[PDB]
RNA sequence: CGCGAAGAACCUUACCUGGUCUUGACAUCCACGGAAGUUUUCAGAGAUGAGAAUGUGCCUUCGGGAACCGUGAGACAGGUGCUGCAUGGCUGUCGUCAGCUCGUGUUGUGAAAUGUUGGGUUAAGUCCCGCAACGAGCGCAACCCUUAUCCUUUGUUGCCAGCGGUCCGGCCGGGAACUCAAAGGAGACUGCCAGUGAUAAACUGGAGGAAGGUGGGGAUGACGUCAAGUCAUCAUGGCCCUUACGACCAGGGCUACACACGUGCUACAAUGGCGCAUACAAAGAGAAGCGACCUCGCGAGAGCAAGCGGACCUCAUAAAGUGCGUCGUAGUCCGGAUUGGAGUCUGCAACUCGACUCCAUGAAGUCGGAAUCGCUAGUAAUCGUGGAUCAGAAUGCCACGGUG
């Protein structure tokens, strides 16, 4: 990306709800181009949150999403052979992307039977501000305010 | 870098094929090789008759070979015993009967095959390559050619180290597919080895 | 392996072996045909089968019937590396 | 009856004019001519190594296209058959007739 | 060059249509269970061996027609890859132009 | 009268006939729910008849060929678009803004010599 | 370093052991004797050595001349023997990088410079201004192929909207609308509208449009560099062999195995494994070939046998996908290496050394150290299909579509 600056690419809403955010979620969960599998898994986990521990069925997702979204990041900048870890503000879309990626990768490394109920537990405890996605956020923060002097 | 063959890249665009028969994959290979044999003959017995192109065409079950030549009198001979003594053996080689026609090239200095043959014939007569090359270029350019370039390569003048020496004049746009490019190659077998000659002649676009 | 529709054996080996079982056992029968099935007909005779440079003698026991002759003459020499 | 004519060639202009020559010489004897129809062209591809030795990724790709034309005649008077069997076309066209 | 290899190959071709595609009856037919299930089929299996080691269609290497190269053969033209390229660029194989799709 | 439309996607081709005044979606002599088992294909086919709204205001007889599920669904969308554009002739302006009118011209890229895929390169290593 | 090799059981084959030949396996010329082919005979591993039968084409311008065989003596044949650092031809590479030069003029004693630098701009030595330069050439771009929209023509073997009939299958009558096929034509040009810009060249944005700024992909590789690669495709200067470094045959070997490296395939599972049911492709090949239906076999396959030189017939019922059931986190109903037994088929012949099937066996492996590779969109990832080579023998190579 030296010269050619890029616009954006379209994305469909979700059949069942009509969301772009959750359509992003299932693209990030999809593996190998198996979209049907990922739609099945994500619907199966999200209703499992809603009527087991939860609200109106789109709200129950965003409440777990907001508590893992980071507000500050670290990016590194070189001197002549030194690189400072400078804290930077994260842009909205990158906030959603980082949150979704951390949720998916925390759900992938659990020990329960299905992927739907793994996702279910992780989103449920992200709603309760514990687990490992939220602590991923907490320690990216920790490191960002450890280097607060290099702003 | 290596170049594309300038006649091959223009087949079907502006340059036609040298064989215009049809065949299924049953008789394709033998058609091809009997064409090779006839071409090898009509190369090697018309050696000093200045033949430039041999077009082979196969109607239903028999052949006709059109010989483009600069010196039609020797390939038509003394009242015409010689196209007889040629078709009697071409019908012998291709197994089917044969017919022979003879077309004249009227300016033998605007054909890459004849110019290459000329330069190799002079090189085998122990002539300085510079003089051959420059005479070819000036003779081709004084007859209306829009461009020409010749190139000789390999132990020029008996040197121990081979060299490639080329001479260009006019305009030879090898990257233009519209371009009327007449290209050909020849080899001179001297007492120090083989010397390769390539000739490009540009006559116009479309 | 081969089809059950006929085992294979050569002609010259077949005739050499029949005449050797009529005439009593003899010299190690020199052969090059490593591809021929061992038959019941030559239990007891010694066949020296070619292995590339030599003729290895084999004394046919009844356990060998059904195998090929070449199985009893190794073609490659090898005994350790270092 | 019906007579069926299949034309194969390596280029499309020669076979185009050959099909013309057929279908107007068929209307010249006053016959009904069904067609001409272009059947799908069959293109055979070849891929060759282009160095003399040890250069696996350097290759050339060629193709031969065979063009196929079909024409049916459905009202043959006796002067249509001979009138089609006397016709002179250049060497690139292979014709197959079917009674 | 190795002219002797070309001689071997042409001898195999000639001797092979000499015997087989004419006397395949010794294997294609007599092996049939409807032809024999006994000493006849055995006698045929042993007769198939006294025919020369050649004369099989399975011993032709199918070399090039001009240089005699074993490898890179193309059944469509009867030439090696080198010869089909050198002759295709010169414009001698009908209809064979460079493909780009 | 019939109002007709042709639509095409990756390798599929769909012809669409619309009649006034009934609610049948029938594709290849089958229901929509019998044909497309995936609700995303069902959603893509109902897209153009959601801005151009209906209850059961036109019935549509569709056939399709070639391609897979997504290709056929996109082809049917494009065909419905063209057919209803022949029907009204001035629903065009808002269909342009929905992206339903542009023929998606993304085709699968050819495999190239020396490459394992269209662009995937063999594993390189310095030595 | 899945490179020559687009396919080493024999052959290929160039290597080894042994058995053999010497004007020769391949070619021309000379002399003599036999027309060529036939189809059996015993020895030999085989190359090679030993009888019967036979033909007589052809004009004889009646000596024999033409095809094929045997023997003799020589010019000679033959060499995948060496030199790619003697060469031609062909190829890789920097690199599809934007450059590399020339004529005339001018400047400098001269090697040389200028032009080709400068201000902008572009993917581009692309274009515009300015300028001791003025012009030109090879490159860039365009012309070529393919893909994305529409129109015209033709309408089977391809198609089925409106019609009649039907055994409910476009299958019959029938239609020429539609998909499609393949010829021709149209379309995109910063063409249009705003703004910025040095009244510039061009940049941002908008409209219309199937497509917008090189629309996507390919072919196309400038002057030259690396004494780069190939004398084993071929061709070729010189050197070397000439009862052998040439030629024929059988068996073996190129498949060895303490190890090290490169490129791939299959896994370590639940986004999964197994069982049943059921959808949606594209592009190809086929006459010593593709081989349907039916019958037999658990299966690989076998028997019989139609159709097809092919928009008709066959290869050939796509798989991932969807629905239901089960397994429930285990070295497992994961993995399928290794080995034993029984077979099929191709082929003179599967020991060394083929592919596939059935029953049994069920290693390692639980996501991989230092480190390292590919990819910017129908791409990556994954899932099947086809082709060349080829009697048989792909996890390789070259192509095609699905999901994405
Ligand atoms: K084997
Ligand atoms: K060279
Ligand atoms: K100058
Ligand atoms: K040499
Ligand atoms: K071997
Ligand atoms: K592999
Ligand atoms: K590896
Ligand atoms: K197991
Ligand atoms: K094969
Ligand atoms: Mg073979
Ligand atoms: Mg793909
Ligand atoms: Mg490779
Ligand atoms: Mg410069
Ligand atoms: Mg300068
Ligand atoms: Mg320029
Ligand atoms: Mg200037
Ligand atoms: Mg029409
Ligand atoms: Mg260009
Ligand atoms: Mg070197
Ligand atoms: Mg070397
Ligand atoms: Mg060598
Ligand atoms: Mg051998
Ligand atoms: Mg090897
Ligand atoms: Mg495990
Ligand atoms: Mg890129
Ligand atoms: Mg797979
Ligand atoms: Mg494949």
């Amino acid at each position: 990306p030296r010269r050619r600056v890029i616009g954006q690419r379209k994305i469909l809403p979700d059949p069942k709800f009509g969301s772009e955010l959750l359509a992003k979620f299932v693209n990030i969960l999809m593996v190998d181009g198996k979209k049907s599998t990922a739609e099945s898994i994500v619907y199966s986990a999200l209703e499992t949150l809603a009527q087991r521990s939860g609200k109106s069925e789109l709200e129950a997702f965003e409440v777990a999403l907001e508590n893992v979204r980071p507000t500050v990041e670290v990016k590194s900048r070189r001197v002549g052979g030194s690189t400072y870890q400078v804290p930077v503000e994260v842009r909205p879309v990158r906030r959603n992307a980082l949150a979704m990626r951390w949720i998916v990768e925390a759900a992938r490394k659990r020990g329960d039977k299905s992927m739907a109920l793994r996702l279910a537990n992780e989103l449920s405890d992200a709603a309760e501000n514990k687990g490992t996605a939220v602590k991923k956020r907490e320690d990216v923060h920790r490191m960002a305010e450890a280097n607060k002097a290099f702003a | 870098g290596q170049k594309v063959h300038p006649n091959g890249i223009r087949l079907g665009i502006v340059k036609p094929w040298n064989s215009t028969w049809f065949a299924n994959t049953k008789e394709f290979a033998d058609n091809l090789d009997s064409d090779f044999k006839v071409r090898q003959y009509l190369t090697k017995e018309l050696a000093k008759a200045s033949v430039s192109r041999i077009v082979i065409e196969r109607p239903a079950k028999s052949i006709r070979v059109t010989i483009h030549t600069a010196r039609p009198g020797i390939v038509i001979g003394k009242k015409g015993e010689d196209v007889e003594k040629l078709r009697k053996v071409v019908a012998d080689i291709a197994g089917v009967p044969a017919q022979i026609n003879i077309a004249e090239v009227r300016k033998p200095e605007l054909d890459a095959k004849l110019v290459a043959d000329s330069i190799t014939s002079q090189l085998e007569r122990r002539v300085m390559f510079r003089r051959a090359m420059k005479r070819a270029v000036q003779n081709a350019m004084r007859l209306g050619a829009k461009g020409i370039k010749v190139e000789v390569s390999g132990r020029l003048g008996g040197a121990e180290i081979a060299r490639t020496e080329w001479y260009r004049e006019g305009r030879v746009p090898l990257h233009t597919l519209r371009a009327d490019i007449d290209y050909n190659t020849s080899e001179a077998h001297t007492t120090y080895g083989v010397i390769g000659v390539k000739v490009w002649i540009f006559k116009g676009e479309i | 392996r081969s089809l059950k529709k006929g085992p294979f054996i050569d002609l010259h080996l077949l005739k050499k072996v029949e005449k050797a079982v009529e005439s009593g056992d003899k010299k190690p029968l020199r052969t090059w045909s490593r591809r021929s099935t061992i038959f019941p007909n030559m239990i007891g005779l010694t066949i020296a089968v070619h292995n590339g440079r030599q003729h290895v003698p084999v004394f046919v026991t009844d356990e060998m019937v059904g195998h090929k002759l070449g199985e009893f003459a190794p073609t490659r020499t090898y005994r350790g590396h270092a | 009856q019906r007579i069926r004519i299949r034309l194969k060639a390596f280029d499309h202009r020669l076979i185009d004019q050959a099909t013309a020559e057929i279908v107007e010489t068929a209307k010249r004897t006053g016959a009904q001519v069904r067609g001409p129809i272009p059947l799908p062209t069959r293109k055979e591809r070849f891929t060759v190594l282009i160095s003399p030795h040890v250069n696996k990724d350097a290759r050339d790709q060629y193709e031969i296209r065979t063009h196929l034309r079909l024409v049916d005649i459905v009202e043959p008077t006796e002067k249509t058959v001979d009138a089609l069997m006397r016709l002179d076309l250049a060497a690139g066209v292979d014709v197959q007739i079917s009674l | 060059a190795k002219q002797s290899m070309k001689a071997r190959e042409v001898k195999r071709v000639a001797l092979a249509d000499k015997y087989f595609a004419k006397r395949a009856e010794l294997k294609a037919i007599i092996s049939d269970v409807n032809a024999a299930s006994d000493e006849d089929r055995w006698n045929a299996v042993l007769k198939l061996q006294t025919l020369p080691r050649d004369s099989s269609p399975s011993r032709q290497r199918n070399r090039c027609r001009q240089t005699g190269r074993p490898h890179g053969f193309l059944r469509k033209f009867g030439l090696s890859r080198i010869k089909v390229r050198e002759a295709a660029m010169r414009g001698e194989i009908p209809g064979l132009k460079k493909a780009s799709w | 009268n019939q109002y007709y439309g042709t639509g095409r996607r990756k390798s599929s081709a769909a012809r669409v006939f619309i009649k006034p005044g009934n609610g049948k979606i029938v594709i290849n002599q089958r229901s929509l729910e019998q044909y497309f088992g995936r609700e995303t294909a069902r959603m893509v086919v109902r897209q153009p008849l959601e801005l151009v709204d209906m209850v059961e205001k036109l019935d549509l007889y569709i056939t399709v060929k070639g391609g897979g599920i997504s290709g056929q669904a996109g082809a049917i969308r494009h065909g419905i678009t063209r057919a209803l554009m022949e029907y009204d002739e001035s629903l065009r302006s808002e269909l342009r803004k929905a992206g339903f009118v542009t023929r998606d011209a993304r085709q699968v890229e050819r495999k190239k010599v020396g490459l394992r895929k269209a662009r995937r390169r063999p594993q390189f290593s310095k030595r």
